[PDB]
């Protein structure tokens, strides 16, 4: 019995950035790593970034270095993802997916959110 | 709380009534026995209290 | 990166039929690290297959799936009503963490 | 310091260890740099996730204090009732405490096992081709490079393979 | 694995040992078998069957329930009465889950103990005779027969007979 | 003999340790005698100073017992009563025996790790230079006088001082 | 305070068998080994055999192989003999004996069972 | 919150003995050694000798080394000293002093009695 809520839909402007959020229950504390997955309509899952459980230790992928920023709370157990400097085509679906274990690596996604539309 | 029994008197089982309360989220006060009803009687009995 | 390249794409079937899901990799995959995902539109993917040969909890029986090197496939003996969305396969012994084309199953 | 391992002859932590608990440090010609021991990590994760939901489930049933009213004339009665909710509030409260205090005792003692116990992994692998410098650290008597370090990380070092130039170096 | 003997460097059991806890296996010219360490699995049932008794003791003096009745007009009382019981019944519940969750971990963990501690009674007995292979067993650096792995095994290792005829087969 | 030192390896006590919980014992051409280790033993005396305060604490708060009179048709109240009072009474006394029996065996445990982690700390600091007896005992390969036992009782042992003439003296 | 209870006295006749049992209390589960020892009236007591605690190995006398089963559940704690092809000489005591320790080797009887008469 | 409680002044004379007491509170067992100062008016402090904690081991200054007995009783946390032989210049103001540790050597006096006042 573990769900993710995210936050709702959005609408915004080239140029402007967004604020996705993803609170995580189940237990007083995220032990189990997060990482960010979308999906542009006519186009397949792309992984974004994801951030370990308790360290807070960030990675991203080559595409979109610079241009995401993936931050955690401890206290709230909730995980940002911040996309800054949006152009065309970022339209897209984002989920986040919980990992099997604490750490990005060598792991796989047990859960996903049910998902935030953002149009630009 | 200031405003209790205006006429000076008791009540029986005061307490176990709060107590019933303590389980009841909703009274529909329903007329039982109308004050026109008491016909033989005077029924505008009132005091200074 | 790897590039996963699912070949079927669009496989139409009628409850009963066999469903078999082929995914490719460009490169072996390390420790044979690929999943596999139910996709139904406007619903959270689950997660069916890990590893590409242990069950993911609450599936049932008819998941299951095998394959190693950069060969994997998904096969599922029965289809139910409920069988028909896209299946996606990523690989999780990478870093980029590459992600299937998705195959959508139609009703015949 | 149950074990003797944290704050004990591996007296300091390490800042740069930012990905894992517990894990090594290596140091040869091509460089050097952290790497944290991933399982042994998931592993004390396991434990502190079940350790915690166990704490919940326990105290989900503690008792509930209720209001109630009492006459001037039942103050036995009334005694009875604060007395009651008194006595079991204090009983809760204790356990509670306690629980957290005994936790807290096993958790850095677990802790402080898994390093000996990974400490001692290292060393019962690379049993005479190091040195055991008695601060956490082994220096090899052959040259071991990232892919012979990298086998020390994953337990699969092949002792029979450095057996022979070990011993030559470890002799004169 | 707290001390690291079960599932540590010892990753797995022995279905052979059918006469205890623990024991030694040994292998030379004459033949191998098991043999089952009588003294440590003795001492095990000790504290397992004392741990047993204590937990029936401690509990045998618990809150037990009385049925009552209570008018209509005493709905303080008969509910005062029902959080009496039912609280009582939530503290021995609560002692009796957490006893044996706690005694599971220890008897586990007791069990690891010994093991380490019968692989180190080796050890620093056969300090420098044998070759530690690092998977809980010995390989001895001279001819070990029956009568010498007989003397391993109830603690009465004669090193200094073994202390010639080793060294000259460990330096070549 | 959870950590195999207290009644393992080291079969005896000293009746001529007067000062200190643990200690050392040294004899060489100058003389012998025992000394304590004072900083151990001090870190010993925290932990059951403060294990104890902890006890007194948690039981301050304890149920208390007051005396009331109840007339003879309050037998259900005057039974209520007196299975209260009992009650928490056996709750109380099951907590004050268990953490008792609980807390003796930590610190006959914590005693035993002392042991343990002074016997491994003597040995990863005289590495090789010594022969590991087995018996709780370290024999020098090299002259180690008042001053150099003084070193090893306080952790500043010179290995590289005494590295090359130790070597001599074990291969031949 | 350690008692073992056992059958009543049975009657049999030449090639049928005999089913003695012995209940040890003290305890949640048996810790110590239970032998049986018997006495022909006119002779000695002789070992038959015993079986150890919780493993269940069982030792039997170089006399009495092929004859005797000594059996337990450890669910009740109870021990059983089977003595089979019952022939002449097999009338004595039965008596169930309880170890000093979990194994048979190297251990005494501290009790004895009150025992049981069989006759042929 | 440690207090340390001593006897009352006390009057003697050449040839007897003063047996003064020092008892501490703030547990149930002594954990600190405790050793004895005294200060005879017009003269500075003087160390006198002092007792372990636990294992009552106890050590005096030379200079009154066959004079002075302190003893301590484990079951109720209390300090004597036993000054004998009185002579002259006797008088002073004796305090007991705890120590920061269990043993004399390497520690610091935390807390000092009130004092006792001992004429001859
Ligand atoms: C351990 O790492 C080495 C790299 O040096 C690799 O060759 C080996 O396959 C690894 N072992 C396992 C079990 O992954
Ligand atoms: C240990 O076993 C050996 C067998 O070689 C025997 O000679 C010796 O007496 C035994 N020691 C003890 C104490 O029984
Ligand atoms: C340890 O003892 C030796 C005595 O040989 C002394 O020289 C050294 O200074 C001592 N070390 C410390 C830190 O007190």
């Amino acid at each position: 019995q573990v769900q993710l809520v995210q936050s709702g839909a959005e609408v915004k402007k080239p140029g402007s950035s967004v604020k996705v959020s993803c609170k995580t229950s189940g237990g007083i504390f995220r032990s189990n790593a997060i990482s960010w997955v979308r999906q542009a309509p006519g186009q397949g899952l792309e992984w974004m970034g994801g951030v370990v459980a308790i360290f807070g230790t960030t990675n991203y992928a080559q595409n979109f270095q610079g241009r995401v920023t993936i931050t955690a709370d401890e206290s709230s157990s909730t995980v940002y993802m911040e996309l800054s400097r949006l152009r065309s085509e970022d339209t897209a679906v984002y989920y986040c997916a919980r990992h099997s274990g604490y750490h990005i690596t060598n792991t796989f996604f047990d859960y996903w959110g049910q998902g935030t539309l953002v149009t630009v | 709380p200031r405003d209790g029994l205006c006429y000076p008197g008791s009540f029986n089982d005061y307490e176990e009534l709060k107590h019933l309360l303590s389980s009841v989220k909703h009274f529909e006060k329903v007329k039982i026995l109308p004050k026109d009803r008491w016909t033989q009687h005077t029924t505008t009995g009132g005091s200074r209290a | 990166e790897i590039v996963l390249t699912q070949s079927p794409g669009t496989l139409s079937l009628s409850p009963g039929d066999r469903a078999t899901l082929s995914c490719r990799a460009s490169q072996s995959v390390p420790s044979s690290y690929l999943a596999w995902y139910r996709h139904k539109p406007g619903q959270a993917p689950r997660l069916l297959i890990y590893g590409a040969s242990s069950r993911a909890t609450g599936i049932p029986d008819r998941f299951s799936g095998s394959g190693s090197g950069t060969d994997f496939s998904l096969t599922i003996s029965r289809v139910e009503p409920e069988d028909f969305a896209v299946y996606y396969c990523q690989q999780y012994g990478s870093s980029p963490y590459t992600f299937g084309r998705g195959t959508k199953l139609d009703i015949k | 310091g149950l074990f003797g391992a944290i704050a004990g002859f591996i007296e300091g932590g390490w800042q740069g260890m930012v990905d894992g608990w517990y894990g090594y440090h290596h140091s040869n010609d091509q460089g050097s740099g952290y790497a944290a021991d991933k399982e042994s990590t998931q592993k004390a994760f396991d434990c502190i996730t079940n350790k915690v939901n166990s704490v919940i489930e326990k105290m989900n049933t503690q008792f509930e204090a209720v209001g109630k009213e009492f006459s001037n004339l039942e103050r036995r009665l009334e005694n009875l009732n604060k007395k009651m909710e008194d006595g079991f509030l204090d009983v809760w409260t204790y356990n509670a405490e306690l629980l957290v205090l005994m936790e807290n005792e096993r958790t850095l003692d677990f802790h402080d096992s898994n390093v000996k116990n990974l400490y001692d992994k290292v060393r019962m692998q690379l049993r005479d081709n190091v040195k055991e410098l008695g601060n956490g650290c082994f220096e090899f008597y052959h040259k071991c490079d990232d892919e012979c370090m990298n086998s020390v990380k994953n337990g699969t070092y092949d002792y029979p393979k450095y057996e022979e130039e070990s011993k030559l170096n470890r002799n004169e």
